[PDB]
RNA sequence: UUUUUUUUUUUUUUU
RNA sequence: UUUUUUU
RNA sequence: CUAAAGAUAGCGUGAAAGCUCAAAAA
RNA sequence: AUGUUUGCUUGGAAGCUGUAGUCAUUAAAAA
């Protein structure tokens, strides 16, 4: 399951949603859109 | 369909005027129209055709499909022109 | 007390094709996009707008 | 009349990935109903064990229908290709369940009328709902309308009765006039 | 021998007398139950729509958004939630009801009454809300194209699905122009008198022909066949023809996000 | 019922 | 410096 | 006392017996 | 509660190892 690398780390307050490296955001969008 | 070169022939025109039947009736001797009676809306309707420049589209005659079915698209992405009208022409008054 | 809107006498329905404009529109750069497509709007109008005081100005139905 | 409508076939042609699109609007079906409520594939042999385990509850004596047949076909890279060397062969096929859609539906109506105190019956789509990869939510639609109500005049009724009731009592005694 | 019996054969027919009574009172109303003659107007008020609004905002506010606009100007205005889903999911398992199309809404806004009928409704798949709903005006002496519902509650009373055999409704509604001052109400199928048959049993729209308005007011679509257009089915499950797949039939499968047919479709090679 | 969240750097939860 | 529970 | 009580919903036995629930009354 | 251990399988089957059926109680010094 995808838990181990720095690429996967929540946004916190005050960061954009969008930090760098990130594929968790896209991935949880997709997911809901349809997998 | 095929292509033609020359002039057409002469094609007769259709009237507008159409017949209709009657029937003798003793009671107030008169000639009586054999129609059944209806609404002015009704026999405008059945005669001329629907009141308005647009309508609802035409119902369903055959039962409902058992599984899902997607009506909603059309032929082709693109549809092809419209084609000229061929046919009587009508009749003007003299 | 309350009463039953009811329209003006002698109108009648009347589709717009291509569009209708508006203060907005009336500048080129507010124009429609795609200007050959068709847009119908059924409207109500009276049948006596459709008529022009003067023979030097007439309406192109098309 | 009616008629036993033959089922699609696959289509035996490589297709894209592509994402699966929304619904237009919400399907009414007569009767009970499951569908889905998120979009998700599904397989011909998850739709077909669906199809067995509700026969077999319901019986020989009931009918039912299937709403969504499988025929997007999806590849898979066999087991001894490198990196990239083009598309993989046919792997199974799926079907394109966008949120909304019905998947079975049993066109019976509740007889029962006059007794709305007891809810549906959804055992059989409880039997097969952990089995799908996708959450299912039971519905029931019919023609039933407020107006055609018994319960109402039940009401009515009972209101009417203590009524009369209260009245009767307050003449008795004679605290009040009457008329 | 007893006397409560004979006392209960005495007071029979005074007790005939309070439920003829009830029956009778409850029938008032329109000035049987499943009668033709029964009214099913509805009466709400409404708010003015303001200026420079949303539909969004009107929507988190909690109410709907509406509009009117044939036979007249355009006119806004907005529904309470919990007044017209009230109307529009009207069963306790259901979605979007058949009768909810098939009204007459006496909306008031201001100091003026507009009778009027939903054509467009915009409602969530799954879940039960309203996002947009118009409306259509709808004046005497014109034709107006209206589904009427249809009701089978008198099921119990069938001898075929008595006897343990399938029953099944294929019209849910059918198509009718009201041109008078109110519309017709749900037709009610009378199914007390449905025997089963070897090959299958049908029933037709020449007996519900009867229910319509003796007025003449109401008329189903020409289009429709009396004689041949069904309405309710009867026959054995298990034991049906085969049939071949409709020309008119379009695989959901193979549908682009515009909403056209890919280009596989039109392939050679693309059965169905 | 609400104020208290990934506050998951530590203490603290003092409502 | 907590709010709500129609008639 | 009056009223009501499914061809039989849950226990039980070896084929039985027995108990309880629904309905009814209060 | 009662007809009634109602019927066909079964060595045997009562409401309660399978299955079909699944209504009968208040009435003759009522006319």
């Amino acid at each position: 399951w995808n838990r181990n690398p720095s690429a996967r780390y929540p946004k916190k307050g005050n960061k954009g949603c969008r930090p760098v490296c990130r594929a968790m955001r896209k991935i949880r969008k997709r997911l809901r859109t349809g997998r | 369909e095929k292509p033609l070169f020359s002039v057409l022939r002469r094609q007769a025109r259709r009237n507008a005027d159409p017949s209709e039947g009657v029937a003798f009736c003793a009671e107030s001797a008169k000639f009586k129209s054999v129609r059944r009676a209806q609404h002015p809306a009704f026999e405008a309707f059945d005669r001329q055709g629907p009141d308005g420049p647009s309508q609802k589209p035409a119902p369903r005659k055959e039962p409902p499909l058992p599984f899902y079915s997607a009506s909603h698209v059309p032929n082709v992405p693109r549809p092809p022109p419209p084609q000229p009208y061929t046919g009587p022409l009508k009749v003007r008054e003299g | 007390e309350p009463k039953v809107y009811r329209q003006r006498e002698g109108m009648i329905q009347f589709v717009f094709q291509w569009g209708i404009g508006n203060s907005f529109r009336a500048v080129s750069a507010n124009r429609f996009r795609p200007v050959h497509a068709a847009r119908p709007k059924e409207v109500s109008i009276h049948p006596s707008y459709f008529e022009s005081p003067h023979p030097f100005v007439i309406w192109e139905p098309l | 009349p009616p008629f036993r409508f033959k089922a699609p076939q696959e289509v035996r042609i490589k297709v894209p990935i592509g994402r699966i699109p929304p619904a237009v609007g919400p399907e009414i079906r007569l009767g009970k109903s499951i569908v889905a409520v998120a979009p998700h594939r599904v397989t011909a042999e998850q739709l077909e064990d669906a199809r067995r385990v509700l026969r077999r509850v319901l019986g020989r004596s009931k009918e039912v229908h299937q709403n969504v047949h499988a025929t997007y076909a999806v590849t898979r890279k066999p087991e001894g290709t490198k990196m990239g060397q083009g598309k993989g062969s046919i792997d199974r096929f799926v079907a394109r369940v966008p949120a909304g859609r019905i998947l079975f539906h049993i066109p019976q109506i509740n007889p029962f009328h006059p007794f709305p105190e007891v809810e549906p019956n959804f055992a059989a789509f409880k039997a097969i709902a952990p089995r799908l990869p996708v959450p299912v939510v039971f519905r029931e639609q019919n023609n039933f309308f407020q107006m055609h109500s018994v319960k109402d005049l039940i009401r009515k009724r009972q209101a009417e009765e203590r009524e009369n009731r209260e009245k009767t009592a307050r003449d008795k005694l004679g605290g009040f006039h009457t008329d | 021998k007893n006397f409560k019996t004979d006392l209960i054969r005495m007071q029979w027919p005074a007790m005939r007398d309070e439920m003829v009574r009830f029956f009778q009172s409850q029938n008032a109303i329109a000035f049987g139950v499943l009668g033709a003659g029964r009214s099913s107007a509805v009466d709400v008020a409404c708010k003015p729509w303001k200026r420079f609004v949303r539909k969004e905002d009107i929507q988190r506010a909690g109410y709907v958004p509406c509009i009117v606009e044939k036979y007249g100007i355009e006119r806004r205005l907005a529904i309470h939630r919990d007044t017209l889903e009230a109307l529009a999911f009207d069963e306790q398992h259901g979605h979007l009801s058949y009768l909810f199309q098939a009204r007459l809404f006496r909306l008031r806004i201001g100091n003026w009454i507009e009778e009027c009928i939903p054509t467009f409704v915009q409602a969530d798949p799954v879940a039960r809300r309203l996002y947009f709903v118009k409306f259509e005006r709808h004046v005497a002496g014109k034709i107006s194209e209206v589904d009427i519902p249809t009701t089978m509650v008198g099921l119990l009373a069938c001898p075929a699905y008595q006897r343990g055999y399938h029953v099944e409704l294929v019209m849910p509604t059918i198509r009718c122009q009201c041109v008078g001052a109110e519309i017709p109400p749900p037709f009610f199928v009378d199914v007390s008198r449905l025997h089963y048959s070897p090959p299958y049993t049908a029933i037709t729209l020449q007996d519900l022909q009867h229910l319509l308005p003796a007025d003449g007011s109401a008329r189903f679509h020409p289009s429709y066949d009396a004689a041949t257009q069904e309405v309710a089915w009867a026959y054995e499950v298990g034991s049906l023809p085969d049939a071949p797949l409709p020309a008119d039939y379009v695989d959901p499968n193979f549908v682009d996000r515009k909403g056209q047919k890919m280009d596989v479709c039109f392939r050679n090679h693309f059965p169905n």
